[PDB]
């Protein structure tokens, strides 16, 4: 149903979203 | 984070 | 261990920077079918900047890809022409490496490690927008070559090194408050 490049970029997007959510959620010392 | 940082000056 | 963490972070940065620079300079992004040198269609190599003729009478002969052979389409054509997204990824990776370097000397600042993390993560996002733009503009058989996959591996490594940097900064500030 979806092309190969869509699947590839879904994996990339998954990695990116996970990393950014980790950063924005647990970098500020003012919440530790 | 920058805002809360500058506040820590208090 | 701090030591192993720092070494792994540093090695990671160099690998990512080198891979993305190789990819953005080499020409094996899309193995397709086209013309080696315009004033007979054969396999072509292609890259971000120039296309090359493999398997052709004029093997090895390469010509600058003709970006710009509907402002919306003009914008995509411009972004793909001046590959700002891929090149910006290289720049951000370089800046991040400088920060990780300046962690060793001029230490105790604790905010340069966070800066390295932000740069590495941002480099990954720029890389991915670059891939999407490239894949979309190359739609106007085929196969992706090893320079494309070098670009992808740069993205993954950059994200991993970004996690390491943020984690190291967290550990620093935790030790300070311990
Ligand atoms: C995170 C969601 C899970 C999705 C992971 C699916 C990975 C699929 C990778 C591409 C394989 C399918 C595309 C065809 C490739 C081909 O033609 O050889
Ligand atoms: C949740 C993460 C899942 C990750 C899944 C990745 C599995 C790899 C599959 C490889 C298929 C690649 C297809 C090659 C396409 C081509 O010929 O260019
Ligand atoms: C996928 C992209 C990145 C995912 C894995 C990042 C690896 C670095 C881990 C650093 C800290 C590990 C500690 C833990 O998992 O609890």
């Amino acid at each position: 149903p979806l092309a190969y490049e869509i699947w590839m970029c879904i994996v990339f997007a998954y990695i990116g979203v996970s990393v950014v959510l980790f950063l924005v959620s647990r970098f500020s010392p003012y919440e530790w | 984070f920058c805002y809360k940082s500058r506040a820590e000056a208090k | 261990d701090r030591g192993v963490q720092m070494l792994l972070t540093t090695v990671g940065a160099f690998a990512a920077f080198s891979l993305m620079t190789i990819a953005v300079g080499t020409d094996y992004w899309l193995y397709s079918r086209g013309v080696c040198k315009t004033k007979e269609e054969v396999m072509t190599h292609s890259g971000l900047w120039r296309t090359c003729c493999l398997e052709g009478n004029f093997k090895g002969l390469c010509k600058q890809i003709d970006h710009f052979p509907d402002t919306a389409e003009y914008f995509l054509r411009a972004v793909r022409a001046s590959s700002i997204f891929p090149i910006l990824s290289v720049i951000l990776l370089f800046m991040g490496g400088l920060c990780i370097a300046a962690s060793e000397f001029y230490k105790t600042r604790h905010n340069i490690i966070l800066s390295a993390g932000i740069f590495f993560v941002s480099a990954g996002l720029s890389n991915i927008i670059g891939i999407i733009v490239y894949i979309s503009a190359n739609a106007g058989s085929y196969s992706y070559g090893w320079s494309f996959y070098f670009g992808a591996l740069s993205f993954i490594i950059a994200e991993m090194v970004g996690v390491l940097a943020v984690h190291m900064f967290i550990d620093r500030h935790k030790q300070l408050r311990a």
